[PDB]
């Protein structure tokens, strides 16, 4: 059967069909790879399929802890009383901690380079490795959890390992938490949307379902189209690090390698702070680093990101554009002038028209993209409306928020309303200058950053037992 | 659910109370609208030869990114607003909201 | 575990235990019968278990034809081009047509009278026996169906039977469609819930989704508040009918041998219309014949309906009363004196703080038929809210409601708003005197009774293909 | 789903061609709110002894309907404006809606 090495329609699999003439698969007859999601329902003749969650939709930082027992279990260091997180045993980072290694059948990694034999590291996440950019903010947050765990212990000493790891796991859901609702998601939104899906926090809902809604799965691909085409490595001086400091990402994907043996995350760390994310516009969408050779080293041939989002779409049986401009309550354009109107680009309007045949039928992740960017938002309306009411929920529908009455002390949300990824990057890492707040804004070196020795470190006195 | 917790569980059960998945792992997602398929039921839009789509043709994946997705690389516009971190971090929090698993 | 005959819970069964110092079941080591209804997705582990509907949501007519083709096909003559419905072969009434007997391995019908041998009826739906005043509603419309494909085949002579049958199946549920919305409704929500939750039809709306929630199951169950502890006979000039004119429904559930040997459908449509229904007060919820008989006479034990409908709702998960109020945009009371301001009744916020403990665990069929009627409506404002939310989407998520463009023409529906049930009644039985519209509201022979001949019958000239 | 049709179809399949099994016969009802079992996901409450409900113990349906329900038959109030046809119609409609299946 094998989805990757054939292309028969059969169960589990739906190849994507190759368009005559295609700049790159010149056999018509071939496809790209792909496996359907599972379902909810196996085999089902009553239900309407639906897929699966394997993760906890809340902001706790389940990518770092993990959202199943066993691997939690796994994650952790049990050989000791200190609640730490388990960490590499056979490589270190300039005498930090790296990730374990995980322990996978057809290991995907060791594929990137055959010969340094370095496999995909284990985290609460199977895709910790997928790129080292992402692969360094796992290692950051895993360090400073145990950062946080070894403080608790000097702070309270008569605490076990059990307590210390779960008010160090507490401190870092809260860090995720903070840092996304006060950093990052006003950013993507733009102030207007932020007021109207994010309205101040006043209590926790038992009534809000917190779960993660199948549209919005498909729907915040959008990052897709903030991707660069390569992996930007910079020295301690923000210049860039020889003799390789742009790689394709191409050949970052599922190179572990790159991290143990390629300087480790402070180069990856300063490249993500002073580099500009690539900016999406109406005819500039999606880097051909993704959409003609996405996960090259692991795969028979390049797969195409843009277009497994809009066959996932269809794989998850989600509606059309206008059903979903519908619902947020947004106007229907049923014409390419109404289309033309609403994408403030005819000419778009028109491609998507040729393409599509009806505004009905664009895929929700293409027709969300191709919206005009709302003013200090990087989402035009319709993904704002999917995505801020997915956030709402989330911290609505969450006992465990952060400011909700009886999780965290007045005077530890005092605390923990100081903490940044600035401040958290210059606790864990050997890097000493770190971008100005908003780090999700600031992105030129020496402009926006500053002296790590500038900013304060997390407080916690507030956390001593008494 | 205990009657009181002071943590939250590794699989998100017991978050909610009353419904005591509701966030929690391996469970079915919500839906904001009702599924649409092919056979209304389970087969994707695309999947049987000449079954349209609302009255039109279904729409190659790779079609539309070709001719809509594509640009030219040297043509790429630097966010003079936004740092790679910011792509990052939405990378990074998508994984700790959705996985969506498949057959291996 | 057979549920019928232990009271061993174990899957499928969840019996009903029985309390001390019950009045009628002494030994609490019996109970009552109860099988959980069918799980959507059998024995998961992922899905969250959810019950199956097995008819079309629509107000189609669906009991009357049938909800999958099959059985649709079986009710059907095909014995000609006629385009009717079957009818019985073994008997009639006073030379009318009865319903097909259906062909049931364990036939409950045979079980209220072993000598008499009358199985259960055959209709669309599988409950058209379980009382004589169901039945004769289902062979009414039998009749109707049948003298609209009659008068259909002299104006139209090409139509062949299929086209008949459609064309009277047609008119059948726009007839089930008009006297539900037009008649029956307004007087089960009142004035004022029925323009909060049915404003004026505009039109077919597809984003609007038809399908019946899992909480109408058992909200819709308000009507068996209504239910009379006996069947009521008339003859002729509406006098009882006797020798047993009142008859005690714990010996009329199932009793098809009632309409075939007993007189017919006339003298209970008789008694429907001329008798007043129950009203529903908060110390008079629901009657003994159903409470602690019903069904006797089909199995070991009576049943009681209103357990059999909390038990019910716990079965299918569903939320208790303070959820549901809160859903509907209502208050939602947290102490028994909240709980008396909103029920108007401090004795019976009692009664159910002494049950339940909290508001919040109040089971949805309790809650709601608990709470005061609504002006000119037979139901509060949660039962209100759920069963007028229904309807609407019902209406407007139906493609061929009878009010849709293009369903009729102009004409017909001009026509169709003539229909009513005392005139359907009038064509399809010996009755000659019935009910002033509304029918739902008349209950009082004389005063609320007119002759059959001032009542204009249906005109079919706009059906006519010419 | 035919492109053109004329009147329902038996299973009501159709009606809607965008998602064309909702209001069709043998489907999963829609829920309104999140289901509240014992468990979270399958077990009803008040099926496994000494398990609460939201802080309360389960009232057995026979006990609140033997509290709350019973009433002497002859303390009946005849609904003056409302005929049994009233009752009749409903249970006629609610069997046009819903029927939920269970194990012989
Ligand atoms: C055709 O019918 C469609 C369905 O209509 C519903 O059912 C019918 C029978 C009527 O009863 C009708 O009144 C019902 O609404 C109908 O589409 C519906 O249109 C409304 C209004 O635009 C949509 O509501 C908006 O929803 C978005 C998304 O959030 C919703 O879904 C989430 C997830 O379930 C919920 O948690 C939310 O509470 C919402 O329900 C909201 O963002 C939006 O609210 C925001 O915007 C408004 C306006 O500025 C503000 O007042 C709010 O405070 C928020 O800032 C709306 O609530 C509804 O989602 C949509 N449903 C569907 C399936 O599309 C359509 O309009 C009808 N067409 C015609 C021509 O009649
Ligand atoms: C706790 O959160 C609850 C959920 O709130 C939602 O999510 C959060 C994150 C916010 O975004 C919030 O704005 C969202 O609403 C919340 O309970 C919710 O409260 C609303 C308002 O009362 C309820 O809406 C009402 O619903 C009923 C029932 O119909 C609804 O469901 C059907 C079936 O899906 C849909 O087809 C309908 O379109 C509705 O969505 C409606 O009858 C009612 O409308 C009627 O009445 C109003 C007012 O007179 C009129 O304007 C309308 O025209 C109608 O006549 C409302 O739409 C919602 O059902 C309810 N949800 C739940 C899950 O209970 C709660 O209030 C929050 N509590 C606090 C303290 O914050
Ligand atoms: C280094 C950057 C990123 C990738 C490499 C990458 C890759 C993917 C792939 C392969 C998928 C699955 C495609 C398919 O359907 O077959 C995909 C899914 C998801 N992404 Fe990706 N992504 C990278 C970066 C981002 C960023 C910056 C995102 C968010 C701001 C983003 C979002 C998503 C989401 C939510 C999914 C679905 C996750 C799930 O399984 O539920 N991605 N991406
Ligand atoms: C002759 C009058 C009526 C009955 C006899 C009767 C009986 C029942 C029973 C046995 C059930 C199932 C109980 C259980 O959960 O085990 C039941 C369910 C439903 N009813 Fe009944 N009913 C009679 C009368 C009415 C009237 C007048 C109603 C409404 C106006 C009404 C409604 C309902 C509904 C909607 C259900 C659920 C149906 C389903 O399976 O989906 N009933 N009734
Ligand atoms: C556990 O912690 C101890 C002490 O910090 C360390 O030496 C050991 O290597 C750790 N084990 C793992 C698997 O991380
Ligand atoms: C693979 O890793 C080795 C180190 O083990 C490195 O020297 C080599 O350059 C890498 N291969 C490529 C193509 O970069
Ligand atoms: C079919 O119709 C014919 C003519 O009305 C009638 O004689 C016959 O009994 C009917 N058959 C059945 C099974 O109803
Ligand atoms: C049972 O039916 C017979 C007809 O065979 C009838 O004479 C008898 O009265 C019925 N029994 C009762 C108890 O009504
Ligand atoms: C591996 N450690
Ligand atoms: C996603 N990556
Ligand atoms: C049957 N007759
Ligand atoms: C209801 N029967
Ligand atoms: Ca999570
Ligand atoms: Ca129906």
């Amino acid at each position: 059967v094998n989805c990757e090495t054939s292309c028969v329609q059969q169960p589990p699999c739906f190849p994507l069909k190759i368009p005559p003439n295609d700049p790159r698969i010149k056999n018509q007859a071939d496809c790209i790879p792909f496996f359907r999601s599972c379902p909810a329902c196996p085999g089902s003749n009553i239900t309407i399929r639906n897929q699966i969650n394997a993760l906890t939709s809340f902001v706790d930082a389940s990518m770092v802890y993990g959202s199943e027992e066993p691997l939690a279990r796994n994650l952790r260091n049990m050989s000791n009383q200190l609640g730490l997180l388990a960490v590499n045993q056979r490589f270190q980072d300039n005498g930090r901690a790296l990730l374990p290694f995980d322990n996978l059948h057809d290991d995907p990694c060791l594929l990137t380079n055959r010969s340094a034999r370095i496999p995909c590291f284990l985290a609460g996440d199977t895709r910790s490795s997928e790129m080292p950019e992402l692969t360094s903010m796992h290692t950051l947050l895993l360090r400073e959890h145990n950062r946080l765990a070894t403080e608790l212990k000097s702070l309270n000493p008569r605490w076990d390992g059990e307590r210390l790891y779960q008010e160090a796991r507490k401190i870092v859901g809260a860090m995720v938490q903070i840092i996304t609702y006060r950093d990052y998601l006003p950013l993507v939104l733009g102030p207007t949307a932020m007021r109207k899906y994010l309205p101040t926090y006043r209590s926790y809902n038992d009534s809000v379902d917190p779960r993660i809604a199948n549209v919005f799965t498909n729907a915040f691909r959008y990052g897709h189209t903030l991707i660069q085409p390569f992996m930007f490595r910079l020295d301690n001086r923000y210049q860039p690090m020889e003799p390789n400091p742009r790689v394709p990402l191409s050949r970052v994907f599922f190179a572990s390698w790159r991290v143990v043996l390629e300087g480790g995350i402070d180069p990856i760390l300063r490249g993500l702070m002073a580099t500009p994310a690539k900016l999406n516009r109406q005819n500039q969408i999606a880097v051909d680093e993704i959409r003609e050779r996405l996960f090259e080293q692991v795969m028979r041939i390049g797969l195409d990101l843009p277009a497994l989002n809009m066959q996932r779409s269809r794989d998850h049986g989600l509606p059309g554009y206008n059903a979903w401009r519908r619902f947020c309550g947004l106007p229907q354009p049923e014409t390419v002038g109404q289309l033309g109107t609403v994408l403030r680009n005819l000419k778009l309007a028109r491609k998507l028209m040729e393409q599509y045949g009806t505004p009905n039928n664009i895929d929700i992740w293409m027709g969300g993209v191709s919206e005009p960017l709302k003013r200090k938002g990087r989402v035009g309306p319709l993904l704002a409306c999917i995505i801020g009411t997915q956030f709402r929920k989330l911290r609505d529908g969450d006992r465990f928020w952060w400011e909700n009455e009886g999780v965290f002390s007045m005077q530890q949300r005092q605390a923990l309303a100081q903490i940044s990824l600035p401040r958290i990057i210059c606790d864990n890492t050997g890097i000493t200058t770190v971008s100005k707040n908003n780090i999700f804004m600031s992105n030129s070196y020496p402009r926006d950053f500053v002296n790590c020795s500038t900013l304060p470190a997390l407080n916690l006195a507030s956390w001593r037992e008494a | 659910c205990p009657e009181q917790d002071k943590y939250r569980t590794i699989t998100g059960m017991c978050n909610n109370r009353r419904s005591p998945t509701l966030g929690a792992s391996n469970r079915a997602f919500v839906r904001w609208l009702p599924a649409e398929y092919e056979d209304g039921f389970s087969l994707p839009y695309g999947w049987t030869p000449g079954v349209k789509r609302n009255g039109f043709p279904v729409a190659l994946a790779r079609a539309v990114s070709n001719e809509i997705v594509r640009f030219p690389t040297d043509q790429l516009t630097p966010d003079q607003e936004r740092s790679l971190m910011f792509m990052q971090w939405g990378q990074l929090l998508d994984h700790d909201l959705d996985f969506t698993p498949e057959p291996a």
